[PDB]
């Protein structure tokens, strides 16, 4: 492939240099329009920037915590940590937040992996080996309510148990209602005046509720869960421009109040170097 | 000696001429078509009226100050109330559309300014409260009205910041969206086809509009001297290809 | 049983590998796709299309004013604008080009620069545009500018003219974070004769100006951009 | 070789190699030549 | 193939063994050219001398420590090694430094193996099982700041999670900007009267700065990296005489001041065996 | 899934082994190669160049 | 011995895999099948079938 | 498949929707008895409704 | 590929995609057509 | 067999098996035979 052709003096009629932007098209110019240019080949295919590599690495998603510890007199185990629940999404945290919203709409499978780390803040004799159970609790399906429910059986539920230290590993199809997920709606779930309005509303999946299987030890526990997410099997349609300012809410394309100049100012005149 | 210049658009029972027009922008390319079997989920015939809602439809007009900021109409909404399109929508469960926009601003060889024509899908706007706060449906749905960027923040509405879309993303980068710029010496026009863009294959016309379509002032308007410092801008818009399904007894929608 | 040995690296969890893994949801069937326009394969595609450069920059808040570049009647001689060309900061920072290069480490290949000229149809002007390879300073006055790749841009019916800044360098990839080593030159404008008003008209005009890729660009190296972060996770 | 029964289990998918930026760049209806004219 | 042919008496006036060493060359003189020899065999073809195995072998290239331990009140969690970053580059230590720069340009791709292990020098009830987690962070990137950042989601940055006591190991392509790395570089970054010279210019990578996942214990623990590196791939170009005085800097050629005789001095005469 | 069972020396680092490993940077493009005069393939080839012994040890 | 490398996932329990294990009774015959009406195939098949709905549900 | 076929208007003397429930049948009637339909197609399998997969995990 | 003898040992079934509700649905004696009258 | 799709992944290469020191030990103009003299 060429990435210049040889090109020499020009002295024509035909000038691709003068356009209409107004017309709202990007004319094609290159190099050897406009100046004398020598052959040179590409050596390049532009493979590291195809939508499927870009969104699929791995990135963290969600970090929670959940602790073992005797449930003796807890009136709220959901409350306690004795398990927690995700809500589950991906525009919380940001980095690959700001990365899929250069698309409007986006059709992908999810490679999901869980990184389960300890903690003994205090005192222990030692480390225990714990077993922590991730479940899928899709929406209409019941809540668990304690650490031990009948929810936990998830006899119907795609549930993954691993160690505390190791990593799960799992994939879930595209789970979408519609033929991709939104990156932005502007609409509503129903002509309410009072309804919610944004994504929010649209992209419902219910929530993944982590546990540890292990009764409590003399010491306590602290689990902390790692989330992370990789696209595979991408597909993005329509660009947009890129997040300027700062995300304030999972959902919504707000940005925060007295927020600052997100251009950088001169030092120096127009002219400045 | 046709020249990009010079345009006719018959669509139904209106025509449009323009003699400084700047080309047509298509947006990704691609001209409206109905819904095709392959794609389609609910299982109801579609109703096609054809002429009678695929025809010109002109909003009432702006006016262009030194001052202004730019405005933005959001469709079908910016429809809603004109003529059988409008009785269509909120008689049918479901509708489908795309648009010709052609927007009108004429001056002289002495005027300056230029105005940016742009359409983006899925413009979700912003809380100008920040945090979480939502932008109530009756904000998002101002009509043929539109909303005016340059109006005061109101409560349950969205921000109206220029350099900011309306969403957290820069002015200079809108110029990815299909778009055309109106600069008065070149220029007095602009059209966009717009093809239907949705992740379904039909949707409800009243909780979820499609595209905001924007005009900016970008170069300020400055006109020659002692002139009247001002220049009306119209919109006109036509739907095209629209199909209804799923009807029944009429959508009854806030305020 | 098949005996085996395992390698340095087991059990690791490189976010960067593709392998397979066992589905949660055996058997189930994804909804069908239908034709949306508009879809995007390699983010090379889009940097293509130009976007507005804020080049006058010297504001003190962000405003639709920093994307203006004014031009005064009558000057002979003079500079319009200046800029270096570290497409990873300063100006070019917050436009889509600046805004995708960031997400790579090096870029290598040519650019397209154009100016919009947005005056009253009756004024005329003509404007030298100047590319500065790496090597020497901005350039102080139009005869050091014209000394490089130039354009002398002549205002007229057709209202945009496009600059390319051919890839000029020793190395064949240069960093987008700017590097010395690495540098591309400067941009300069000045005027070649003077914008002239016609008559009963008065005050400044603007130029509008564009960035956008050639067909040329690579961009290699994939990275977190300097352009986002956070303090505590959002939620709803 | 996959080694697992549904298609979400597969790995990456492998370079478009599709590439065509005139949908963006070029979305003008009537056809504009280099070299030719802007506006006519 | 024959290491040594058959030869017997010569009394010629074509004297093989008389040569003008002026002229830069080495006359490929050999044992049957002044002496009568018998047919002898190689048996060997020089296979552990090829470059690619030479610079092959994984070396020590950098050992760096990060500590597990409550950030509560630190103010500079680099500062505490509550994580570290290591400005990457090979010719910190020198074993493989020597053994590179017996050439000017090298090519290679890396592997690199990350050996962890934990010490815990005062009083714990236990060891605890630690995840590290090394990333890259090329050069524009942001750096982290604290040990728990944005920028550990790394959402667009490879990175890798182990456990201390195991190993970890990737293989990077080669990427130098240029066609080689240069091990040796005569020039400046600009034509500035008081800019750096060397390498250290050029051959720029940013820095991969590991973190234990963790939170804390009660105890403190001591976690030690050990990053090796082998090359695979190898393509080196013109050699140079080999380094003689000690290494002082990374990048710069520069040996320390009275340094002492490196020719070993003879216990003896010229004539001395 | 298949049976296996693991040796001895299984999660051993020796230097000196070489086995595939996955890539950090999948799809990253490097830089082509241009000419250089010089390659050096084998040791064997420099240490038939002469150079100068210091003889003169005595100093 | 052949070299392998373990990726992260490995030792976990999904409920929903599908895999090959042992059997504990080894050469066990299972009874012949005889044939019984009414076999079920898919859920898909019996929603098919109509039942009453307690639509008065005002008690 | 098609989920659905096109049909149009109807004035027959063949009723499709009147039938016996005290019979034990359950009649397959479909949309396209009742209402004009267009053609959809099924994209689908009823893969995950298979007693196999219901009963297997 | 079975690693087992024993065939409890192999993996899960495979869909029937046998599908005949008529054994439900249409459990009568006499043919009922869809549009001929229920009962005669 | 290679289990990776990125060539940086392969293992070590396979011996040069080129070999040819003239041009660091013979790197002379004109041509010098062994056993005629060296300056003529
Ligand atoms: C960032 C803007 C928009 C775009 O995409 C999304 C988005 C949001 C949510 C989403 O859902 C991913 C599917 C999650 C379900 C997987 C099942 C989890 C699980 C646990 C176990 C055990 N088995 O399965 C997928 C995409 N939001
Ligand atoms: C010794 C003299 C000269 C010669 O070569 C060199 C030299 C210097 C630096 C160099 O860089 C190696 C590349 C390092 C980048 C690898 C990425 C690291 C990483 C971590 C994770 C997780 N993924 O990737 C390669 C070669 N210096």
């Amino acid at each position: 492939t060429v990435a210049s052709i040889s090109s020499g003096p020009k002295h024509t009629q035909k000038v691709p240099i003068l356009t209409a932007n107004e017309t709202g098209a990007t004319m094609p110019v290159l190099p050897s329009d406009s100046i004398e240019t020598r052959t040179t080949y590409m050596h390049f295919n532009g493979s590291e920037t195809d939508v499927e590599c870009f969104l699929g690495r791995a990135a963290c998603v969600h970090v929670t915590e959940i602790q073992n510890k005797d449930a003796t007199g807890i009136d709220n185990h959901r409350e306690a940590k004795l398990f927690n629940d995700w809500k589950i999404n991906l525009s919380s945290l940001v980095q690959l937040r700001k990365k899929l919203e250069l698309f409007t709409y986006v059709r992908f499978d999810s490679e999901y992996t869980i990184l389960a780390t300890a903690s003994q803040p205090d005192s222990a004799n030692y480390s225990s080996n714990l077993v922590v159970q991730a479940m899928y609790v899709p929406p209409g399906a019941p809540n668990p309510k304690e650490w031990d429910d009948y929810t936990w059986q998830s006899a119907s539920n795609p549930s993954v148990f691993f160690k505390v230290g190791d990593t799960s590993r799992f994939s879930v199809p595209y789970v979408g209602l519609a033929s991709a997920y939104n990156c932005f709606y502007d609409g509503y779930s129903h002509d309410d005046a009072e309804t919610q309005y944004g994504i929010t509303v649209l992209n419902h999946m219910g929530s993944m509720a982590f546990r540890i299987v292990n009764e409590h030890d003399e010491h306590k526990t602290l689990v902390k869960i790692r989330v992370y997410h990789r696209a595979k099997h991408v597909e993005a349609w329509i660009p947009r421009a890129p997040r300027a300012l700062p995300y304030t809410s999972i959902g919504r394309t707000n940005y925060p109040k007295n927020t600052e100049p997100v251009i950088k100012k001169r030092k120096g005149d127009i002219k400045s170097y | 000696g046709y020249s990009d210049r010079v345009q006719q658009i018959t669509l139904g029972n209106s025509t449009i001429t323009t003699q400084e027009a700047a080309n047509a922008v298509v947006c990704y390319a691609e001209w409206p078509e109905y819904l095709p079997d392959v794609d389609a989920s609910d299982v109801n015939k579609t109703s096609k009226p054809d002429t009678s809602v695929c025809r010109f439809y002109t909003l009432d007009s702006k006016t262009w100050t030194t001052g202004s900021k730019g405005w933005c109409w959001k469709l079908p909404d910016a429809l809603k109330d004109m003529g059988v399109f409008g009785q269509n929508m909120f008689f049918h469960s479901l509708g489908r559309s795309g648009y010709t926009v052609h927007v009108q601003c004429n001056a002289t060889k002495f005027h300056s300014g230029c105005l940016l024509v742009v359409v983006i899908p899925e413009h979700q706007l912003a809380s100008h409260e920040g945090g979480n706060v939502s932008v109530k449906y009756t904000f998002t749905h101002p009509g043929e009205r539109g909303i005016d960027l340059s109006s005061a923040n109101e409560v349950g509405g969205p921000v109206k910041d220029v350099l900011y879309n309306m969403n957290g993303t820069l002015l200079g980068n809108l110029l990815i969206f299909p778009h055309q710029f109106i600069n008065l010496r070149t220029n007095n026009t602009a059209t966009i086809v717009i093809p239907y863009i949705n992740s379904v294959p039909i949707d409800s016309m009243t909780r979820h509009n499609n595209v905001s379509l924007m005009v900016i002032p970008i170069a300020p308007l400055t006109v020659p001297t002692g002139a009247t410092p001002s220049l009306p801008i119209t919109v006109t818009i036509a739907p095209m290809c629209t199909e209804f399904s799923g009807i029944r007894s009429k959508s009854i929608v806030p305020q | 049983g098949l005996p085996t040995t395992t390698l340095p690296g087991s059990g690791q969890f490189l976010t960067t590998d593709d392998r397979q893994s066992p589905s949660a949801l055996p058997n189930y069937e994804p909804t069908p796709r239908i034709h949306i326009p508009g879809k995007v394969h390699n983010l090379l595609e889009i940097i293509q299309v130009d976007t507005l450069i804020p080049m006058n920059n010297t504001h003190t808040k962000d405003e639709v004013n920093s994307y203006l570049i004014p031009l005064n009647a009558n000057r002979q001689n003079e500079q319009v604008f200046g800029t270096n060309l570290f497409i990873g900061d300063g100006v070019f920072k917050t436009t889509l080009l600046g805004e995708i290069v960031q997400y790579y480490t090096h870029w290598s290949g040519s650019l397209r620069f154009s100016l919009m000229y947005t005056g009253p149809a009756l004024s005329s002007a003509k404007l030298i545009l100047a590319y500065t390879p790496p090597g020497a300073r901005g350039p102080q006055d139009r005869r050091e500018a014209m000394l490089g790749t130039h354009v002398v841009w002549d205002i007229g019916l057709q209202s945009t003219i496009v600059m390319t800044i051919p890839w000029t360098s020793g190395v064949q990839f240069r960093y987008t974070d700017p590097d010395t080593y690495t540098s591309a030159g400067f941009l300069s404008c000045w005027y070649q004769t003077s914008l002239i008003l016609p008559p009963e008209t008065t005050g400044q005009v603007y130029l509008l100006s564009f960035i956008s890729a050639c067909p040329d660009f690579k961009l290699r190296l994939m990275k977190d951009t300097q352009t986002i972060s956070q303090t505590v996770a959002l939620t709803e | 070789i996959n080694y697992y029964k549904d298609a979400a289990s597969t790995s990456s998918a492998g370079q478009s190699l599709s590439m065509d930026p005139s949908k963006f760049t070029e979305p003008v209806k009537d056809l504009m030549l280099k070299g030719a004219p802007a506006l006519n």
